[PDB]
């Protein structure tokens, strides 16, 4: 039925017995680079199995105040198995990805997520200088990051964070959040869901990039309807974010690159 | 030479025209396409994307997550609008914002059916049913279920489907109406009331929310391209 | 750009078929007419979207740029080739992620006596030259650089009906992107904080070069000045990935906001 | 090398010309070798909204229950 | 557009056949020929009525407007559409209750030295644009509005022939309305008196826009005024409902009326 | 390019010019039409249509309701006119006013024939028997009915059908006359006269209203656009 | 898409030109997408003015009695 | 003496015009006798490089060794 | 004379422009050419030839 799903990618397997349908961005699902979109010479390294496969990053806790929270791909998965060794040692990139988003309650309780995933998503920074972010805050990894209720401009001239500040209604890039519908999604409303899935293809302007410099997709989960639980002021549940990486090819292999962090 | 007459508008510029001009980069090697996902061929497409409607703009929760969230609870039945809007969907401020509301800013004249779809984000152990209507224009507005119930409505049922959608149909004695407040060209009003109550039993949320989406039907279109009010520049 | 359909007579009903309820968890739009919920007549539909297709709302020329130029080193200008200088055109272009078309510009020339009693001049021209990124910048209204042997020029003789010029696709990707989630460097471990540091959202440091005008008569010591307003048109037009339109103030090239960040005013709930 | 496209005639005049022949045609000459020199011809299809208004992977009816 | 009939030789007639009296209780007007009345000689008739055509008798430019702009706010100006600023073209409109033609727009525009000694000004180059209802109109003669990017502009160097445009049928009814016996509101019983009033046979406050026009050149202190006229000429004509002309002089958009109420002079019942 | 010579007449503006030019807003989805009644094709069918003549402009009945009655009694026969007019149809004061009248003001040049209906509005009790005359100009204006009743005339018997219609004929030296009072292109005279004398009987009315009406016949054309001197504007 | 209609000559060069030919005839071609670009044909027709001059339900002849 | 030429379409319109017909093709007529008077055709061909490149005498493959 | 409209960009001058205009020496017997060897048809061909690189750029 509409509710009852399996998906299996390598050696993994993901079982659901509340889903709402799943949604592939544009109806597009994710592919290789055909001959006649090639670019790059060289002979293209497929780990297939070793790289398509889902990877469970850190789980984040739902309270009634929580603004909401973004995560970018590739970046995401770069300290992940063999799919990070593979961005690393690679000059170029390219992989489509299955997005399942996991978050289970009761019959008791209330509150709707909006998953979103977002081509260039592009988010504003917290100084007045422009374009300030520096990389190391941009690529926060697994752990990703936090949308806020307000803009609080840093001021710090001596030592500036350099940091994204994120405006949840504002969707943390001056449109407003009711239009980022317009974007694939679908919704984890807790009385009728327990998952969001979304079959995400490769978008970019290019076939292949370099995914150390470029973030494809960014994942934007908000709280539409707030968490409420009988008359537990205090209420907290986990949100796990599972994602696989597909059809990943790459190209222009050399010494590993290792990033400066923090 | 060949003898040719200059007529009226020549040397001019119309910024709306559409003639030739000499390539000031000729035998350039253009970069070929690639197929890349999500192409759009007409605005309209994007109208018919539904849309959170940003209903609550009361000056506590306009301009936050608030203004997005229609408050219910468990009381006993009342006979009072839970929303009032009116159907200017380029004006309205709770409709000008939307996705379809920021397109038909680009455009003077718009025509067709819409549709508003509601999320109901209560409990699983809540039920209720509630009655949306449209009256067109010309009466008094609807202020007690007893009037909105004479003009088109859904009452509906809150249950495994989780949402309703009401479509408004294009009722107009013009061919066109216009993006801007007019009486000439009003469309009505649309209102939402509780047919019975939503009950809940001990131990669950007395009150929860309800959110609106709002998308253009397959019959709409708009003309006219004009300059949209939503975007500004200073010196 | 075409019809749309047919409203078909529809009666009662009374049947287990609800299109009136749905589920919009599954990310999907409930693809309802008004025929689902109501009696409706037979309409024979007439209106098109003609006006309305990618082409259309394109199709007009705006201002992207107002370049200034003082005949009494002002006597000659650049400007870095842009399209967010100004925010009409680049809020409409960012209703898309990606974009790939053909480009035309005008160029609207006005120039005036800054004295109301002194001076005079002899007709102007101008010369409106595109330095792709890498030619030489002039230095001087005069410097060899003007020669063009390559570079495209635009004399324009002041007067005239505004020039106008046709610029093929020439991004070096298959598409112009409108938003960039990424750096041009990537910083590697070990290098200096100085190092590997680069703009977020920026790609060429120089992406399409500049446009460097003059005006080419002898100048006189006669106060002048001229202004020559870029309006940019594309043609042949697709785009891809729709995006919800700016809601605040535009700060800066990126995303970035800072001023009007409440644009909704304040409407009773259940007000009409 | 004319192209000769006809004209969606919005207002009528009281002639015949008004509704047919050459008169609601238009002509159309390319004089440049370069196609970004060309005009816009206009002529501009449409398509489905579904990748975006419905992107589901298992296709539901309208009719039927969506969440089954 | 096209001949009348022969005249037929007719001889003398003594029958029952009278087609010299009638009823015109009737509302029918009696369609006698001369030769109904008296004997006729046979005339092969070769005049036509090819310029009493609809479409002949308004294939003229007329006059609507007068647009006056001080390049030393008068730096530009805005005129509200209409075809009832003149009287030539609104009395011959009148002729018929509803209207459906396209428009074809002619500018001219003049300029001139308000100081016969005093001041000096290179060419002026004008921007004429139109704001359809509900685009944002110009505060200042250089404010953001001026960008166009969507607005459809004209712009006219001083000197060149007169610029011309054309415009579709805009009505967003059927045909456009001479006459509107009605409101654009319906007071409702219970409301203030302030409320549901609306002018008598108007309909939307904003029927077509309007045009504001500037001078793009930076002023100079020199004291310059400049005059657009706008002439309209109605193309593709279809008329409805004929009515009888205005006899009286205008007094303002509607039928209303206040002085020249005695049109007609006097003449003897016996005089020739 | 192509080698071109420019013609005298270039960059000129005739108000009377038909000629293409862009469209301001281009691919505009304009309103269809729909069948409204009354459709015109050709001023000339206006001028078809009777139309009532402002007969007597005495000036206490010019400009009210009595400009347009003639009345008539049952006084014993008289040879002096009724009434007389100018077969001057754009000036003639008591013509250039009636809806034919008013077009041809629109017009330098009008040719064809002219037809004057009356109707009696007497009771039904009233008879009567009227001669209604046109004379051909060149020759004295007729002041009796014994010089009326030598040109084109029609002798009107009351009755049952209340009107009565005299055809005044394309009678002209030259092809078309000029819409202005000018004796080279004069037309000639219209008058009416008792032939007998109106009766009633006791108990009736002894004065009664008749009515004229004038149209043109189906052979009447006009030609040379020009502006009216009806309509003006001061400041 | 050149439309070629025939003038009606009124005042005649002493020519066969002035009477046939091509030279009695004038040649048309629109430029422009949008009719509204269009000039007029004036290749205007006419029609009966009865719906003015007789809107009367049960027609009646001039030489029969219009009272019956 | 016209000359009708294909161009290479770059950036297409959403148009089936910009895939096909005389919409991509440009039309070119000369109107001067000396052929100094003309435009550039700009349909200019190609050649082998090996005058350049390889103006060897005893032709040698890659694979095989150059110095044998 | 034939009725036309003038467009924008009508008398200005573009340097990459492709027009034809009179020719200044009429009727000139040209000079027919001969076949000179290593003519080029596309600057491609110059950079497919092998160059020696300036490897060692130290100041001395
Ligand atoms: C996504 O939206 C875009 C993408 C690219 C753009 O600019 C690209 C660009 C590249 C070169 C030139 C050079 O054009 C010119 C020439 Cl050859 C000669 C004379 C004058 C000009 Cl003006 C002009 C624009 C703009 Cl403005 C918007
Ligand atoms: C019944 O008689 C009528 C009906 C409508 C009329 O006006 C309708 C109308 C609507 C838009 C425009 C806008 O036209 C323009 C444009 Cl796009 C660009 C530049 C200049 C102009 Cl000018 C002009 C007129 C008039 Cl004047 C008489």
């Amino acid at each position: 039925s509409v509710r009852v799903m399996q998906l299996t990618l390598g050696n993994s397997t993901i079982t659901t017995q509340e889903a709402a349908n799943s949604v592939v961005a544009y109806g597009r699902w994710p592919e290789y680079i055909k001959d006649s979109e090639a670019n790059p010479v060289d002979q293209p390294t497929e780990p297939d199995v070793a790289a398509c496969r889902f990877y469970t990053l850190d789980t984040v806790t739902w309270r009634k105040e929580s603004r909401g929270w973004w995560w970018k791909l590739p970046d995401a998965l770069k300290d992940m198995g063999l799919f990070g060794q593979n961005m690393f040692y690679h000059y170029l990139g390219r992989a489509g990805y299955t997005v399942h988003v996991q978050c289970n309650a009761s019959k008791f309780h209330q509150g709707a997520l909006g998953v979103f995933a977002v081509p260039e998503m592009c988010l504003a920074g917290d100084s007045t200088t422009h374009m300030f972010t520096k990389y190391e805050n941009a690529n926060p990894g697994e752990k990703g990051g936090e949308f806020k209720g307000s803009f609080t401009l840093d001021t710090n001239a001596t030592n500036p964070a350099r940091n994204f500040c994120p405006v949840d209604y504002l969707f943390g890039s001056g449109v407003l959040a009711g239009n980022a519908f317009v974007y694939p999604h679908q919704i984890i409303n807790l009385r009728t869901n327990n998952c969001a899935t979304l079959v995400l293809p490769y978008v970019n302007s290019l076939s292949i990039d370099s995914m150390t410099k470029h973030n494809n997709w960014g994942i934007a989960i908000l709280p539409l309807a707030p968490l409420d639980f009988a008359t537990e002021s205090s209420t907290e549940i986990p949100i796990t974010l599972t994602i696989a990486p597909m059809c990943c090819e790459f190209n222009g292999l050399r010494n590993i690159t290792v990033p400066r962090t923090q | 030479g060949l003898p040719v007459l200059n007529t009226p508008g020549s040397n001019q510029y119309l910024t709306a025209d559409n003639y030739q001009s000499p390539c000031a980069i000729p035998e350039f090697d253009v970069t070929p396409p690639i197929d890349i996902p999500g192409e759009v061929r007409n605005m309209m497409e994007l109208a018919e994307i539904d849309t959170m409607i940003p209903l609550n703009l009361t000056n506590q929760r306009k301009n936050t997550m608030d203004m997005y969230r229609v408050e219910l609870n468990d009381a006993a039945h009342s006979d009072t609008p839970i929303l009032c809007l009116s159907l200017s969907p380029a004006s309205d401020p709770r409709l000008a914002h939307t996705m379809l509301g920021e397109i038909l800013n680009y455009y003077t004249h718009w025509a067709g059916s819409l549709k508003f779809t509601f999320l109901f984000c209560g409990s699983m152990m809540a039920t209720g049913k509630l009655l949306v209507s449209y009256a067109p224009p010309g009466a008094e507005a609807p202020k007690s279920r007893k009037e909105a119930m004479l003009g088109t409505h859904v009452i509906w049922d809150i249950g495994l489907q989780s949402s309703c959608t009401m479509v408004v149909p294009w009722i107009s004695n013009t061919t066109y109406r216009q993006t801007i407040n007019d009486s000439f060209t009003e469309g009505g009003y649309i209102s939402m009331f509780y047919q019975t109550r939503v009950v809940v039993p001990l131990s669950t949320p007395r009150k929860m929310d309800i959110l609106g989406f709002v998308s253009a039907c397959n019959d709409f279109s708009v003309r006219l391209l004009r300059d949209t009010t939503h975007i500004s520049q200073e010196a | 750009a075409n019809n749309l359909p047919d409203t078909q007579s529809s009666g009662p009903a009374h049947s287990k078929e609800t299109p009136a309820l749905t589920a919009v968890e599954t990310g999907a739009t409930n693809p309802l007419v008004p025929s689902d919920t109501v009696q409706t007549r037979h309409v024979i539909q007439k209106r098109t979207r003609s006006e309305s297709t990618v082409e259309s709302f394109f199709a007009r020329g705006a201002c992207v740029a107002i370049i200034e130029v003082d005949n009494d080193s002002k006597l000659f200008s650049v400007w870095k080739i842009t399209y967010k200088d100004t925010v009409q055109l680049r809020r409409k272009l960012e209703f898309f992620t990606y974009s790939r078309f053909d480009m035309e510009f005008t160029f609207v020339v006005t120039s005036n006596y800054t004295d109301a009693n002194n001076g005079h001049a002899l007709n102007q021209v101008y010369q409106i030259m595109y330095i792709p990124p890498g030619a030489p910048i002039p230095g001087k209204w005069n410097d060899y650089t003007w020669q063009t042997s390559s570079n495209p020029s635009v004399f324009y003789t002041y007067g005239a009906p505004p020039a106008r010029i046709s610029v093929p696709y020439v991004g070096i990707a298959n598409a112009y992107s409108h938003f960039y989630d990424g750096f041009a460097k990537v910083p590697l471990a070990g290098q200096a904080s100085t190092e590997g540091d680069s703009l977020y959202g920026a790609a060429s440091l120089n992406d399409f070069g500049s446009l460097a005008v003059r005006v080419v008569n002898d100048h006189n010591p006669t106060k002048l000045t001229s202004k020559i307003r870029v309006y940019m048109k594309p043609k042949h037009v697709r785009v891809w990935c729709p995006r919800p339109p700016r809601a605040v103030p535009y700060y800066g090239p990126g995303v970035d906001y800072k001023d009007g960040l409440a644009p909704l005013p304040g409407k009773g709930l259940t007000t009409y | 090398g004319a192209q000769v496209s006809s004209q969606k005639v919005g207002a009528h005049e009281n002639s015949n010309r008004a509704y047919g022949g050459s008169t609601i045609n238009y002509t159309t000459i390319n004089y440049y070798r370069d196609s970004a020199s060309n005009a816009a011809s206009k002529q501009d299809f449409a398509q489905d909204p579904s990748k975006f208004t419905e992107p589901i992977k298992d296709v539901l009816i309208k009719t039927a229950p969506t969440l089954n």
